[PDB]
RNA sequence: AGUUACUAAGGGCUUAUGGUGGAUGCCUUGGCACUAAUAGGCGAUGAAGGACGUGUUAACCUGCGAUAAGCUUC
RNA sequence: GCGAAACAGUACCGUGAGGGAAAGGUGAAAAGAACCCAGAGAUGGGAGUGAAAUAGAUUCUGAAACCAUAUGCCUACAACGUGUCAGAGCACAUUAAUGUGUGAUGGCGUGCGUUUUGAAGUAUGAGCCGGCGAGUUAUGAUAGCAAGCGUUAGUUAACCA
RNA sequence: AGGGGUGAAAUUCCAAUCGAAAUCCGUGAUAGCUGGUUCUCGUCGAAAUAGCUUUAAGGCUAGCGUGAGAUCACAAAUAAG
RNA sequence: UUCUCGCAGUCAGACAGUGGGGGAUAAGCUUCAUUGUCAAGAGGGGAAGAGCCCAGAUCAUUAAAUAAGGUCCCCAAAAUA
RNA sequence: UUGUGGUAGACGAGCGUUGUAUUGGAGUUGAAGUCAAAGCGUGAGCAUUGGUGGAUCCAAUACAAGUGAGAAUGCCGGCAUGAGUAACGCUUGGGAGUGAGAAUCUCCCAAACCGAUUGACUAAGGUUUCCUGGACCAGGGUCGUCCUUCCAGGGUUAGUC
């Protein structure tokens, strides 16, 4: 009862190598190497998915504090102004996108006056 | 190094030069490697220069620069030279022979060239 | 416009013929003969006959103009090789490969058929998508 | 001394890039229809246009 | 003076064309295990087995044996 | 699968005892590429038989590793286990979908198994690719779950139809 | 002619190899030492401590983890006294 | 964290703190007990660091409060006296 | 409500392939295999389509595995790499002719080496490597028109050795 699994192994390696593409040179030509490349790429993609949300808030803090200190006030001042009175849910990204919205940031700065 | 080919030293080259000048005197045209023609041109021109005078001292001198062939002997080549070739080139100051670059050899693609002479 | 001619792997290494034919590829036929005659290579002799046979086939069998023909592309493929043994010092043996190369050439009479193959592939993918989408019509 | 790691196809091709050859020379012979390279004889029995040998 | 056209000797990515290798897929005058009946030796009248020879047919396999790739009786 | 489907203990090796090879598939009928051209021929191209020559004797197909080839894009101030998250622009248009290819440039990032307290490791193995490649069975016991029977029942070893 | 021969002796040679040649078998000898051991997923999930050992690389028992059952608050912990 | 049952696994630990001994309160050293970590579990701070600090990760978020820790720039992150 | 770090290790639930067996279907109006493209899946996998392809399969269920390949300094086979790199393993030229093709073929000429040798009778051995005609796929460390290479035809003769 000889049982051959050549076709099964070939199909498995084919579907494994189908994921790997666009590598450097011959790297997307070896099954064993491409396996490690795919696994490492997946792990690093998970890491980037975990940390991009971590760094985007800091990016928006930079991009908004630029405008704030251009008006003569730190990002800390804006956070305090939001904190004590008239607490808003407007996100740091959306408040950063208000820069992309013309004639809007002035409305916020005049509104937060107290 | 230890036992190997004996090489192609300058003595072998000059012996081949004597052989080839004898051959070209016998025929008047020789096809071979260009580099050897370049070296043998000077000696051939000197022999032609010494062939104009036909003096027994000069005969003895040129005796040291011929060989034995089947077309003619050393004496036969010498007398044929001194009879007809000597007054042929008595009017030009050198440049009695011309080397023309032929096509590369089949074997090692050596640049072939033909040495020829005419009036 | 191909007029291909094959020789089916005479003994020649690809490393030696690839560069020279790519140097000669992409030009007319007469100048190709002139430069190949002035080429001190075994590849020159091996390819002169192939070029002449290809020109003859294009003119006679294919009826091509010949005056507008040019060498379309080199394809110097992996021809089957030979394995031999050689004595080696200290009483050993070594294996050496005698390499050969599949010989085949293409000739184009037009500045195209590079994009015509693209048209053929486009028709092929269109028939593919047609076969895929008409399956959705079985509702 | 010996090679430690095997090279790559692209790297070996970049190395072999200098193995490529340049174009040859080509001159024109008028009386004998032929494009013979420069400072060479003509197969029609001549060198350049000066007849010096047999037509071979 | 400042931006990139244009550069690529060559290489890389994407796409397919052709080439080697017979991998995979399909099959089997082959091997393997058996099932049930027989049988369990040959040979000095010189065995099996080899070498040799034999053909309109060179050589191999095979058949046979100078009566020789075969005969006689039924 | 017998080493041996193939003229196999043949080829071959060691003096020699002895050890010990690989390989099957045209096609339906050769119905074997007639005729012509280049070429000394081989070979190739037309041409024909043949449904088919993606069936041409390398004759069921022709995968992977490998070799080129070019569509389009990018690369010659460039310190990256070579990629990720993005992304200008370019060329396209699919199992039509925030599409695909590709990336000037920004952020981030020192392989796989291995055994050790442990390796990006200057610890070891791995060039790659394709197949193949290593916890079965015979009996007996124990444990778990289910069942049959079930308070002298269950069950046959062997043997026979 | 190999628990043999041979050896102006050196553990020399015995088919380029020999503290005792090669060949086939017992034998698939043995390997506390190396190396490897090929589908997916879910849940729980320690130790490198102790004793013994012709014993320290190993092996046996404990403790520990895990799974099934029961105990199920008198048991066990966490705080207060 | 009780008992029984089945399957185990580990003894070649290391590091940091405390109390030590030996060594020299020399050694990233040895021997110990205790408190935590890695082993067997990643992350941020710590210039990058298995055992230090904060801390215990189903997955997706271009959402918020934060811990350690930090705010001239590289590099998000404040000033007054 | 606890939740979804985890090696060893425990436990549970499934998937893929072959064959057998029953119920089915497709198939020269194209099956499988193969390659490709821009799908579905928690994953074992399932597809869909294009074409090679030219006759086999797939779907549902139990039973049984030469059943599930990432390494074993794994077995074989193929392929690069190194790399046009060292070497070509004790050596010249000219003429004429042939040859499609001349450093390598033939003939002639020379030059050079040994000459108690690079001489010759002949043994062991090789066991036809011998000769002629034709040719040069397989080897000639390139070369080949030639070779001790291949085919065809011949060839060693004893009373005194």
């Amino acid at each position: 009862m000889r049982i051959k699994g050549g076709k099964q192994t070939r199909v498995r390696r084919k579907k494994w190598l189908k994921q790997a593409s666009g590598s450097f040179g011959t790297r997307h030509a070896s099954y064993k190497v491409a396996k490690q490349t795919v696994i490492q790429a997946a792990k690093y993609a998970y890491r980037d998915r975990r940390n991009k949300k971590r760094d985007f808030r800091s990016l928006w803090i930079l991009r908004l504090n630029a405008a704030l200190r251009e008006q003569g006030m730190t990002y800390s001042v804006f956070i305090n102004l939001l904190k004590k009175h008239n607490i808003e849910i407007n996100r740091k990204v959306l408040s950063e996108l208000a820069i992309k919205e013309p004639s809007k940031f002035n409305l916020i700065v005049q509104k937060v006056k107290s | 190094s230890y036992i190997n080919k004996p090489g192609k030293t300058s003595a072998w080259r000059v012996m081949t030069v004597r052989q080839q000048v004898s051959a070209v005197l016998a025929y008047g045209k020789i096809e071979t490697t260009l580099k050897k023609a370049k070296n043998t041109q000077k000696r051939l021109d000197k022999l032609i220069t010494l062939a104009k005078v036909d003096n027994f001292n000069n005969r003895r001198q040129v005796k040291k620069w011929l060989l034995n062939t089947n077309l003619f002997d050393v004496d036969q080549l010498m007398d044929h030279l001194f009879s007809k070739v000597a007054p042929k080139y008595e009017k030009t100051p050198g440049g009695y022979s011309r080397v023309l670059k032929l096509g590369p050899r089949r074997g090692d693609a050596t640049e072939m060239a033909i040495l020829q002479l005419t009036d | 416009m191909i007029a291909f001619a094959k020789q089916f792997r005479v003994r020649i290494s690809p490393q030696k013929a690839r560069l020279v034919c790519q140097l000669i590829v992409g030009k007319k036929t007469a100048d190709a003969q002139n430069i190949l005659s002035n080429t001190p290579k075994k590849a020159a002799t091996l390819i002169a006959k192939l070029l002449n046979s290809a020109i003859a086939n294009a003119t006679n069998n294919h009826g091509m103009n010949g005056d507008a023909l040019y060498v379309f592309e080199c394809v110097a493929n992996q021809g089957p090789s030979m394995k031999r043994t050689i004595p080696r010092a200290k009483g050993s043996s070594n294996m050496i490969t005698k390499r050969s190369s599949n010989l085949v050439v293409k000739l184009s009479d037009n500045p195209n058929e590079r994009q015509e193959l693209i048209k053929q592939q486009k028709a092929l993918v269109k028939k593919r998508v047609e076969g895929q989408q008409k399956a959705k019509m079985a509702r | 001394a010996v090679q430690q790691r095997r090279s790559s196809k692209h790297r070996r091709d970049k190395r072999r890039s200098h193995d490529a050859l340049t174009a040859q020379a080509l001159s024109v012979c008028q009386k004998c229809g032929k494009k013979k390279l420069f400072h060479r004889v003509c197969s029609c029995g001549m060198y350049g246009d000066l007849r010096v040998k047999k037509a071979y």
